[PDB]
RNA sequence: GUGAAGAGGGAAACAACCCAGACCGCCAGCUAAGGUCCCAAAGUCAUGGUUAAGUGGGAAACGAUGUGGGAAGGCCCAGACAGCCAGGAUGUUGGCUUAGAAGCAGCCAUCAUUUAAAGAAAGCGUAAUAGCUCACUGGUCGAGUCGGCCUGCGCGGAAGA
RNA sequence: CGAUGUCGGCUCAUCACAUCCUGGGGCUGAAGUAGGUCCCAAGGGUAUGGCUGUUCGCCAUUUAAAGUGGUACGCGAGCUG
């Protein structure tokens, strides 16, 4: 990242993983623990795969041509820097789950947790997972 | 009408328009319209330019009319020949130099000011410009 | 002057001959000639070509984009050519080409026959629409203009000519 | 991108139109275009009805522009409509309500199925009949 | 075409285009904005 | 805080000051009550955007003329009728 | 002041405007206004810029991404403006005089959350229905870009025997 | 003012376009027919009678249309009076 032809490698390219997204997962640990950071990615392509990434941008003004095909589900979460993942691999399984139980192994904040997509609505911490 | 009452005398000499103006600052309000052209300007046109005024805020803000016309004009009527006296007086227009602050107003956004200065400015017949208050 | 500064890749070796500022190109389906306007120098880097506006002409920066554009074009179609539709909508519209002649029912009084000017193919797979492909924007957009002019959507009905991507807006009889 | 996330309940309270008063800067924090209430508020939806409370999938998206779908009235105030009633639940043993009718009851349930979604609409009918009794409307065959 | 002597843009949609010297307003919303000299 | 540099004026009148308006530089005057009035020239522009700033009559500023600087008060201003240009700006040392 | 009572050179021609007051002669020279490509004597002079309109070589209010220049802005590598996006959360059958308006006639004017975009006007037409989009943030190809102020020269406004 | 003959008619005209018809287009509160309005266009064409001195106006009947103006309100060394 030197220039504006590296600005370009961030305007369309994850429209292949919002095309058919099917989950989001959000968080806002800060912490960059190496532990932790091939926990994640790794569990990522242990279940789905490489699909998601590290991109950690959240300022107000990156995912709306950031999911630009899918997931209101994203649509409003963005204070200090916030995680974001979707899931293609079978419609809303369960990622999710298993965010929350690193949460519980000690990741340091998630920012308004809302049990993010199929309530279509608020807060509710998605009791259920349809994988 | 915008016309004076008790005048000293019924008609008055066609006189010069030259000068600056002298009140050149925005003093009661704080968006006023400053004429940056020259020449009279008819009660008539003010009081148009006045209902645009209030037209456009349709009731709002405080506006203040800086210039009163207080200088009879007389017309020679049709199918008369000259002399033979100086003609009755037909209106009353203000004597306008360059830089008199003819609208003022406040109350009112500064945008909607804009807007509403331009209506009027439509109906004047001098050139305009919006001006705001400074501290001076 | 983006446009302008975006080198043109080359596909397989289609033919490029660079003879002083009239391009030649002679892709696997056509060739195509045209002769630059004097303000730009087009240079081939072994895979592309670059555009650069000749010092003394104010305008070189505009004509240049115009000039890759133009050249971006041809080499598509060249590649592979371009390809227009266009639907007869409304009871009593025929078509059917024959040769390069495109014989057309939209019912004046006689049939209206359209020469091609010989380097565009056409074909009708349902009688009702036409598809005609060129290996010339211009020329092919120009002929599917025409095809159009005879009988330009009216906004009533959408009857007429029309292409297949264009939305006409109809309107209302207003009382009865 | 942005299909439905983040929901939550406004549509006040309901009787006749054209916005302005009760609920607005509430509202006005945010975005939600400006007259946004005279094309399904004065130019699509009533006269199905004119007073009392409906739920309407309301919203604009991020161009502030509008789109609307429909739902039913919950029980809560749909059989005052229904029964013609304004008594009210607080005191059961001293203030309590008349019986109204199953096939009435059956109607408000289709208009419930018509307008919301559930695998068997009939189980789902009886709880327009529970809620009724819980905030004691009687409802009887 | 409103063949006007103060060409401006009616709405969103209206364009400004200097076409052979002479200043027009194109509308691709509704065609009734056509403009024209201005 | 504010700080314009300035140079001394050498002519005055009418002509004199037209000469310096139509070349974006407007003069200007120091005075003191017990100090000898100083004549000045100044850049029009610079201190034309710096009178957007509302604290241009509040605060103290600061003149630079040949190397000597001086704290003063901005007292008056008469500005052209109709166009936003100064002819000219009265000081008090302060 | 000029003509009247003043000739001469210039403004095509043109008592009054500009320069200049004819005693006479001279195939001598220097200048005034005004000019120096050809008619027609003298610069197809030199230097730096402006205009694309034959402006120059008629004419306004008003309008505009024409173009040159100056000053200050916002916005941006927590990446800007435009492209494709998908665009559409809800206790409203809001106190309307509870005949019809029911996201765009007149109304009275403004309680919120979940909480990156989500302020009771902007348009198409339907007594009144449905449906799509703009003041809006942004995932690849993008960086210099967004709108104002001062101005110089230009464009339309501009139809007569 | 040691003259510059005039209102209307007749005959003969001619020019401008701010177009009445015919011609080419937008836009529509343009279904079609018929319109409304605006832009381009001066090649050609652009009534007959009754009343009145009348130009004009009104009326009757036509016509695709019965244009508006300039030309000493064209035209008396061409006519009438
Ligand atoms: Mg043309
Ligand atoms: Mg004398
Ligand atoms: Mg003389
Ligand atoms: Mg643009
Ligand atoms: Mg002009
Ligand atoms: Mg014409
Ligand atoms: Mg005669
Ligand atoms: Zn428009």
């Amino acid at each position: 990242m030197a220039l504006n032809l590296q600005d370009k490698q961030a305007i369309v390219a994850e429209v292949s993983e919002v095309a058919k997204g099917a989950l989001s997962a959000v968080v806002a640990d800060s912490r960059g623990v190496t532990v932790d950071k091939m926990t994640e990615l790794r569990k990522a392509g242990r279940e789905a795969g490489v699909y998601m990434r590290v991109v950690r941008n959240t300022l107000l003004r990156r995912a709306v041509e950031g999911t630009p095909f899918e997931c209101l589900k994203d649509a409003f979460v963005g204070p200090t820097l916030i995680a974001y993942s979707m899931e293609h691999p079978g419609a809303a399984a369960r990622l999710f789950k298993e965010f929350a139980k690193a949460n519980a192994k000690f990741e340091v904040k998630a920012a308004a947790f809302e049990g993010e997509l199929i309530p279509a609505s608020q807060i509710d911490r998605l009791a259920t997972l349809p994988t | 009408m915008l016309q004076p009452k008790r005048t000293k005398f019924r008609k008055m000499h066609k006189g010069r328009n030259r000068g600056l103006a002298q009140g050149t600052d925005v003093s009661f309000g704080s968006f006023g319209l400053k004429a940056v052209g020259r020449g009279r300007l008819t009660a008539r046109q003010i009081e148009a330019a006045r209902r645009a005024m209030t037209r456009a805020v349709k009731r709002q803000g405080k506006i203040w009319i800086r210039v009163f016309p207080d200088k009879p004009i007389t017309e020679k009527p049709l199918a008369v020949r000259m002399g033979k006296g100086k003609g009755n007086v037909e209106y009353w227009v203000a004597l306008i130099q360059p830089g008199k602050v003819l609208y003022e107003m406040d109350g009112v956004p500064e945008e909607l000011a804009r807007e509403a200065f331009k209506l009027a400015a439509a109906k004047l017949p001098i050139k305009t410009t919006f001006v705001t208050k400074t501290v001076m | 002057s983006r446009v302008a500064k975006a080198p043109v890749v080359v596909p397989a070796g289609v033919d490029v001959k660079i003879n002083g500022q009239v391009i030649t190109i002679k892709g696997k389906n056509g060739e195509l000639t045209r002769t630059l306007n004097d303000a730009v120098e087009v240079k081939h880097a072994d895979n592309t070509l670059t555009f650069g506006p000749r010092d003394g002409y104010a305008d070189g920066w505009a004509q240049a984009g115009t000039a890759r554009a133009l050249l971006n074009s041809m080499v598509i179609g060249v590649t592979e050519g371009f390809t227009k539709k266009l639907q007869l909508v409304g009871v009593g519209y025929r078509a059917a080409v024959k040769g390069n002649v495109i014989n057309l029912s939209l019912g004046f009084s006689h049939p209206v026959d359209h020469q091609l000017p010989a380097g565009i193919t056409a074909e009708c797979p349902t009688q009702t629409e036409i598809v005609l492909k060129g290996a010339d924007k211009q020329v092919i957009g120009q002929v599917a203009a025409d095809l159009r002019a005879y009988r330009r959507p009216e906004p009533y009905k959408g009857k007429g000519v029309r292409y297949a991507d264009e939305v006409v807006r109809t309107k209302e009889a207003k009382k009865k | 991108a942005k299909k439905v996330q983040a929901y939550v309940k406004l549509q006040v309270a309901a009787g006749m139109a054209n916005p302005s008063p009760p609920v607005g800067p509430a509202l006005g924090q945010q975005g939600v275009n400006i007259m946004e209430f005279c094309k399904a508020f004065n130019a699509k939806t009533d006269s199905i009805e004119k007073g009392l409370p409906i739920p309407v999938v309301i919203t604009v998206y991020a161009d502030r522009s509008f789109t609307f779908v429909t739902k039913t009235p919950p029980a809560a105030v749909l059989l005052k409509k229904a029964a013609g009633i304004k008594s009210g639940s607080g005191k059961p043993n001293k203030d309590k309500v008349g019986k109204i009718s199953r096939a009435q009851l059956q109607e408000i349930a289709q208009t419930k199925a018509a307008d919301m979604t559930g695998a068997d609409i009939e189980a789902m009918t009886r709880s327009i009949e529970g809620t009724a009794r819980s905030m004691g409307l009687v409802v009887e065959d | 075409m409103k063949v006007r002597a103060s060409v401006k843009k009616l709405c969103r949609n209206c364009k400004i285009v200097k076409r052979d010297g002479v200043i027009r307003v194109i509308c691709s919303a509704e065609p009734k904005h056509k403009q024209r000299q201005g | 805080m504010f700080t314009i540099n300035a140079e001394v004026r050498k002519e005055q009148g009418k002509g004199a000051s037209r000469r310096l308006r139509a070349a974006n530089k407007f003069p200007a005057i120091i005075y003191g009550g017990k100090e000898a009035p100083l004549a000045i020239e100044l850049d029009h522009d610079k201190v034309m955007n710096m009178q957007a700033k509302a604290e241009f009559y509040s605060e103290v500023l600061t003149i630079v003329v040949d190397g000597k600087e001086i704290k003063v008060k901005a007292q008056d201003v008469q500005r052209h009728p109709y166009k936003p240009k100064l002819q000219h700006i009265d000081f008090v040392r302060a």
